[PDB]
């Protein structure tokens, strides 16, 4: 199975420096001209730059507005995929996936065939806050039977992401994690979790909170009032 | 720079109908790509080399163009097909894409459910105090909240979030917190947290007491 | 149908019917010519395909024979109509035959050798199909293919496990046959027409040459290249070198020269092909890795060598050249171009582009390379490097080998006939720096603007029209002109014709000037040095 | 008298009125500004002047220094016009000054440096006769003698006996007497502009090189040469070799330096004479014997070596060619050639006219030249390959040094005008073929057109009026035209001036492409072979 | 090939004239020479380049010319000056002459000196006979003369002789031998030389007789 | 005194060969341009060649009717001067002069500043016949004369009492009929010397190596 795993995201000052990995596997790598591409949050996709084989000289080409900050390079032998940023600017905050290329040998030829979930990159002079989780239940007892809505607030973080699950990832059904909202540099986030009235409180909901940036891992049991 | 301009940048349509989606390019090239990109996940291959469907792609899309004018079809649509579609071009350098187009099912029109929620105790001994708010599985995505303390309108502190389209359900819902000072929410007692959607035709309201 | 069915002397055939414009023809697409080249069969000459039975499926094109694919831009004609379109495999010589209807009886036969230096080229692109030229000139187009790359051209002279020209032995192969069994798809074996393109041009070129293949074939078209090219031939011993560092490059422990080829006969094919360019001495553009070796036998002395001393099949040649020869070629190497951009090269980018155009000279050769080829009143614009550089590459590789060969065949009173493809296309997919580039009149000379679903202008269909006329009327008369238009070439007078939207246009000099100085003083400097 | 009586730092001078057009000037001539180079003070420095007492007689020329006279054509004037005049003598150091009437207060100063390869030459020719210039421009003429032949470059570097550039020391001393005399005459020593032609203006650059020699002059006219051309200087080694070859011609016996000097010294001025040209090491054409040596003194280095670095005098310079340099040159020698036919050489005679052109040249460098001059179309044109030798003999002695001179003097932001001298006359002596030959700018620039004795046209003296205010207007200004269109020359923009009966007209490049060839690739391939 | 024209081909002047002789050259020439020449002698230098008189030329000699046209000049001719005088440039090759100038110096009217020579033993011993008249010392040069063989003209087996003006008389000389048979002689007696010059109205005639 | 002497002229049958010697005298030889000049009897002058000095390096320059068949030639240790005729013709029957050409050095500057008495050639086919010297006696001043008649070539030496009689002699141009000249000379003397003192014609032929003295005797 195909898989592209990012990492070396995260909260630079402007005019600093980021150096992105992508691990790669299920693949034969080294025949593969492997690709970045960029999404600001709620815009499209931009190409950034292009590494193709050894066969093919190592051949790098750059999107003009990255041109010679950015650096691609690969190790074939770790099966890796690096970005060197370098000057960063506010412009260049988004979410950056590491992208394959169908080889002539795929239906694929010449497609994005193969995107990871990305690498969160946040230009910022803002600080690094870590966000306060709170439970929401409800206070008055009103329509019991039949469903019950809980949910839990994500308030004053920086930067984005904040990773929300229910029960580990097993409460999917009946969730909504709502985008976050930036106010005075600092998100807040909200998600909510429909239930019967059969299993709560009886059965346990938590929401689990995690924002990597400030180090921070917090799961919340939602509870009667 | 070759410029993909995607039309309607916006669509809706019913299930069961059919529906094309057009990539216009500033300059002609050879082939049009195509991707989806559904909320929270990367954009995954549609089409290859203008008109050949992707491994897992239904058989009811269809991709054809020529020269700068390049579309993508759905014969009949379904629930499932709600994304946003991109095109893009690997003629000339920088590979370039379009801005997308969202394609919205219709549905049944349904009513939010609402339901507020005061500040938790961990947030009041912290010294501050959020009201939220949801307004759960609607359709059409058209709505409105309004925020009432003790029966005055509430504007300053609100943070209002919506989601894209549930490719299950056609739904939408809608998130709106009400943050306020620990000392100003203890000062008030009604909190009412108020919708309009075209399901009802009078306000829409949920609320709660301080003294309840 | 009928008319699809064709026996030969190697068995039995299924044909296609295919429509063109108010007419049809018919097509027979993938017989073999030969047994496949696999296992410890792979790199050696080509054993003659063994009669079958009963009907052979002879209605697909058979895949492309593995090489280095170009996937510089995935999703542009320009780059994508030169690779294979329907696969790559090692059993991949086949040829491909479109005859007019009703079947005739002694028709012309027009043999094409594709291009592709050597590591490339497929019978079965779009721009090689032979319905347009079939039906509105009544000829018989057939397409053959060759092994190319280190499959085709390791060499190794004087050892049976890779005699050096496997490419050419496999085209001669294909030449062997069409003799012995054309006549059943109503052509004259006696009349065959041999034409190509860059490597496909040096390859006819080599078969004018090469005693064996000599006796295979009437006439020739070069179009765009010459078998005394710069990069079209391999000294023995630089083969050699070639061959080992390959090995050396997978990994192989070798001793004998036997025991090399053993090692790399175990190696998968697209393990060689990733290796194949390392092998190459210098930073070059216009330079092949695995090309036609002088062995001794094939070639018993160089190109350059027997044309001068004159041991060649004296007939009569059509040869010519596109305006913009080089422009094709530096975008892949040369620093600061790109069909992306406008490729205004800086002074500092047009001098390295020198040394990577001339790789194996000297100091003294660059610097007369720079002399002829600068602007000594405006040294330092950036659009006259631009246009030097493509007029070196070209003239070094493609044309002033052309007027070599040229002079040296009318040297032994040979008719010689020249043109210059000067059009740009209407719908050229390449920026409007690169001219008329390196390829892009073949699609004239097989009819495509005829074709209605590619959008080529009434006055493009017109030329195509001519120069397929040209072509077939030179393949039957050995003279491409009919109405009593078009002069003999000689080194006193190289007059030559201009190919485009207007009426044959005469030129008196193709390059003579330019030419003296890449074929009699730049090889002359070397010999002091 | 009046204005015909001088009296100078070295003493009195008796002068002489002159009638010229509707009114006249007033002439010395025979002023010594040096001592006579005689018996044992022959081959050496030249002395300065030893004052006179009372008035000495300057109202005739005195004899010319003694030289090989060409009597090719003892009835001719095309070539009698540069034989000396007045006689031949070893006391041959003498100035003539033109001075016009009423004599000026500050008047601008030109002084001629005669040509003839530093073999040859007068200042009492009548080409040079300053009457003209001195009365149409209100200006002072004067025109130096200097020691020419082995008597004036016997080079012995190192030596008293002879220090190796005694001509240009000659030259120097004359230069010194002006700025310490001219002042009584009614000039300006600070408006003093040198000029002259062929070995005249490569002394002129030799001047503006040199150290102790670059303070006597203000401005620079260079007049069909330049002091970096390839038969204007010679290597310290070879000027030995040339002097000992003289003495062993002369039957001398020396083992010393001096020894040598002393042989020669003894021998009659003929005697030395007959025997000069045979040291020459070639077959050759535009080679002198003995002319100026690079010693370490006088040359610290080469004066292209000088020219590159900037060592030199940065001051305005007016530089220019005739239509046909060449052409005198080739019927002294080459193969074929002659005044008295059409000189329609063979391919043969063109290719022994080259080794004889560029001599010291291998086969190699033969080659390169013979690839240029080639008309690669037309090879056998008897027209073109004596056209191409005019070239090959023009361009490598007279216009590319000229180009090289105007390139390195620009790489220093110097104002220089360039011109092109290319009316030829309706009463030239020299059959068609040799167009407007080497020295036939020099009677327009001294006014002999407006003489109704010499026949000319009322155009031609509307053209000699016009180059008379430039030369003036140039030697007043630095830019030889007046404000109400000449332009200055760059290595960047290599602009002319066409100097005809027709308006200025301007020219973009002065024979870049090819002085590129000589001046930068030539020197080149010899520095690798 | 510059061609030279000297006119007059034949000058005649009295003593004391002034003369001048012409030489026109087909092209241009820088510079005209002259040269004199007296019966039997080689040329002499006379004048070099246009003007310039050459050792020991006589002062009332004088060149002069320009372009394509020259002429050389006599103040006052006497009887030395009797020669032919030709024109030589050398401008270009080949070095060509003129066709000359015979000068021709006039003089009193004299009468020839005729004398008649019947043929020698030793002629008549080898079986010849030539009869032998000479008209010497005459002006002007025109002469005509008559053989008579006992009274009928013979005009077959004669031939006639004549000098260039002598410097030193300014007279002409000229010589007729009749030759005949030793046979043929010997059958005739009156053997008549007979000449017709202006000095005389009635022939002027010689004679002998074999049979005196 | 300055001297130039032909020699090596004479009888050379068509397509035949020849070679004239000069003998220079009384100048630097070395130093000067000479020259060989031809007169055909009773025409003018037509230059033949030049030859230059060592200096301008043995230069040779021809009449385009000569050249390639004559060579002009030097030896300046013997100060002599050569013209080497090969493939002879009609045409060039003339006396060849042997001429010196004044150098920058002379007044002369570019004159034929001196010629030779010259070297008769005669190139026909016709044999070499002495001739019969005959004398002419009569049968205040005598007339006496000698006929020299049927000779072949040209030319003739005809003298009166070995050069010492001089004066009263005319010696008339030969005269060709049928491939034979003839050729006369008078002399007048007073009545007084004749037949009391000796008057002798001197007659040679160097052709056919001839010399005869004739005593003019009456009868
Ligand atoms: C016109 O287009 C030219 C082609 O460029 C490609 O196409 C465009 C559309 C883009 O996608 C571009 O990214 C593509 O490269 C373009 O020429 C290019 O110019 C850049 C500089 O702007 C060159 O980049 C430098 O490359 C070297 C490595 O080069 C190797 O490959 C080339 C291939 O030809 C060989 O010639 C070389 O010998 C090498 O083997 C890098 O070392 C260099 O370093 C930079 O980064 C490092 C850190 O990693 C820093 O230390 C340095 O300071 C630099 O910042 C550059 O990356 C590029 O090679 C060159 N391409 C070609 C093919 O020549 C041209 O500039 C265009 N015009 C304009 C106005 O943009
Ligand atoms: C290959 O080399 C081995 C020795 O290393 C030897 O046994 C074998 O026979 C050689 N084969 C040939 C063809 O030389």
């Amino acid at each position: 199975e195909v898989q592209l795993v990012e990492s070396g995201g995260g909260l630079v000052q402007p005019k600093g420096s980021l150096k992105l990995s992508c691990a790669a596997s299920g693949f034969t790598f080294n025949t593969y001209a492997m690709h970045w591409v960029r999404q600001a949050p709620g815009k499209g996709l931009e190409w950034v730059a292009r590494i193709r084989s050894k066969s093919n000289k190592y051949a790098t080409h750059y999107a003009d507005s990255v041109k010679d900050r950015f650096t691609i390079s690969r190790d074939d032998s770790q099966t890796m995929l690096y970005l060197q940023m370098n000057n960063l600017k506010t412009e260049d905050t988004a979410m950056y996936y590491c992208v394959r290329e169908g080889s002539y040998y795929d239906s694929s030829y010449g497609a994005m065939d193969y995107w990871g979930q990305g690498t969160s990159v946040t230009v910022s002079s803002a600080k690094t806050t870590p966000p306060s989780v709170y439970p929401l239940a409800p206070g008055s007892a009103a329509q019991t039977n039949s469903m019950v809505t809980l949910g839990c607030l994500v308030k004053g973080y920086f930067p984005e992401p904040v990773t929300v699950t229910w029960n580990s990832g097993s409460l999917s059904s009946g969730v909504h994690t709502f985008p976050a909202v930036l106010e005075s540099d600092l998100y807040t986030l909200s998600s909510s979790v429909t239930v019967p009235s059969s299993p709560w409180p009886s059965e346990t909901v938590t929401c689990n909170v995690a924002h990597p940036a400030s180090s921070t891992k917090v799961d919340k049991k939602i509870v009667p009032r | 720079q070759i410029v993909l301009t995607q039309s309607p940048a916006i669509m809706s349509a019913s299930p069961g109908e059919k529906v094309t989606m057009t990539c216009s390019a500033s300059s002609s090239v050879s082939y049009m790509y195509w991707y989806h990109q559904k909320p929270g996940s990367s954009p995954k291959p549609w089409i290859y080399r203008t008109s050949n469907l992707a491994s897992g792609v239904p058989a009811r899309f269809s991709g054809s163009g020529s020269g700068t004018s390049y579309s993508l079809s759905v014969s009949s649509v379904e629930a499932e097909d709600a994304a946003t579609y991109y095109c893009q071009q690997y003629n000339s350098h920088p590979m370039t894409f379009g801005g997308g187009t969202k394609l919205e099912i219709k549905r049944a029109d349904a009513a939010p459910t609402v339901s507020i929620f005061p500040p938790s105790s961990e947030q009041l001994t912290s010294g501050g105090a959020s009201v939220v708010c949801f307004l759960n599985n609607f359709y059409p995505k058209d709505i409105n909240v309004k925020w009432k303390i003790d029966g005055s309108e509430r504007q300053n502190g609100v943070l209002n979030s919506w989601t894209d389209q549930d490719s299950k359900d056609s739904t939408y819902s809608m998130s709106s917190t009400l943050t306020l000072t620990k000392d100003e929410y203890e000062r008030h007692n009604s909190y009412t947290c108020e919708a309009t959607h075209k399901t009802s035709t009078s306000p829409i309201v949920k609320s709660f007491n301080r003294n309840e | 149908a009928g008319e699809l069915k064709v026996s030969t002397q190697t068995g039995s055939v299924r044909g296609l019917s295919l429509p063109v414009l108010d007419g049809h023809v018919s097509a027979f697409l993938g017989i073999p010519f030969a047994e496949p080249p696999l296992g410890r069969m792979r790199f050696l000459r080509p054993e003659p395909v063994k009669p079958w039975q009963h009907v052979l499926d002879a209605t697909s094109y058979k895949p492309a024979c593995y090489q280095m694919v170009d996937t510089s831009y995935p999703g542009f004609q320009g780059t994508e109509m030169w690779n294979p379109n329907r696969g790559m495999s090692e059993d991949c010589l086949y040829l491909n035959i479109w005859v007019p209807s009703p079947r005739p009886k002694d028709a012309p036969v027009l043999v094409w050798i594709y291009g592709g230096g050597f590591y490339s080229g497929a019978a079965s692109l779009d721009v090689y199909d032979g319905r347009f030229l079939t039906y509105t000139q009544n000829v018989i187009l057939v397409s053959l293919s060759y092994r190319v790359g280190a499959f085709g051209f390791l060499g190794l002279p004087g050892s049976p496990e890779a005699p050096g020209n496997m490419g050419l032995l496999d085209q001669r192969l294909a030449l062997q046959w069409i003799q012995n069994n054309i006549h059943p798809f109503g052509g004259n074996p006696r009349a065959v027409t041999v034409f190509g393109e860059s490597a496909g041009a040096a390859s006819v070129g080599m078969h004018l040459l090469s005693t064996q293949s000599r006796t295979l074939f009437q006439r020739a078209i070069l179009q765009s290249g010459g078998p005394n090219a710069p990069w079209a031939t391999v000294t023995p011993a630089e083969s050699r070198g070639r061959a080992a560092l390959l090995g050396k490059q997978l990994g192989c422990h070798f001793n004998n020269d036997s025991e090399l080829v053993s090692c790399l006969r175990s190696k998968n094919p697209q393990e060689l092909i990733d290796e194949e360019w390392s092998v190459l001495p210098y930073k070059s553009i216009f330079r092949f890795p695995f090309v036609p070796v002088i062995d001794g036998d094939f070639f018993p002395d160089t190109p350059e060598a027997m044309l001068s001393s004159g041991n060649f099949k004296e007939t009569q040649v059509l040869l010519g050249v596109v305006k913009d020869e080089g422009s094709y070629f530096l975008i892949y190497g040369l620093p600061g171009f790109s069909k992306d951009n406008e490729s205004l090269i800086s002074r500092a980018d047009f001098l390295e582009g020198v040394r990577m155009s001339v790789p194996h000279a000297n100091d003294i050769a660059t610097d007369a390379v720079v002399l002829q080829y600068t602007d000594w009143q405006d040294q330092d614009n950036r659009e006259k490097n631009r246009e030097a550089l493509d007029d070196i590459v070209g003239d070094h590789n493609v044309i002033c080998p052309v007027v070599q060969f040229a002079n040296d065949y009318a040297k032994r009173n040979s008719k010689v006939y020249a043109y210059l493809f000067d059009h740009r296309a209407s719908n050229l997919l390449w920026p409007p720096w690169m001219g008329v580039p390196h390829g892009y009149e073949i699609e004239f000379v097989f009819g495509l603007p005829l074709n209605d679903s590619l959008n080529y202008t009434p006055q493009e269909k017109e030329l195509s029209r001519r120069m397929m006329r040209y072509w077939a009327n030179f393949a039957r008369t050995g003279n491409p002109t009919d109405p009593a238009a078009w002069p003999t070439y000689t080194a006193s007078q190289p007059q030559y014709v201009q190919l485009n939207t207007q009426p044959l246009a005469t030129q008196p000099s193709l390059r003579a000037q330019i030419c003296a100085f890449w074929n009699h003083f730049l090889p002359k400097l070397l010999n002091a040095t």
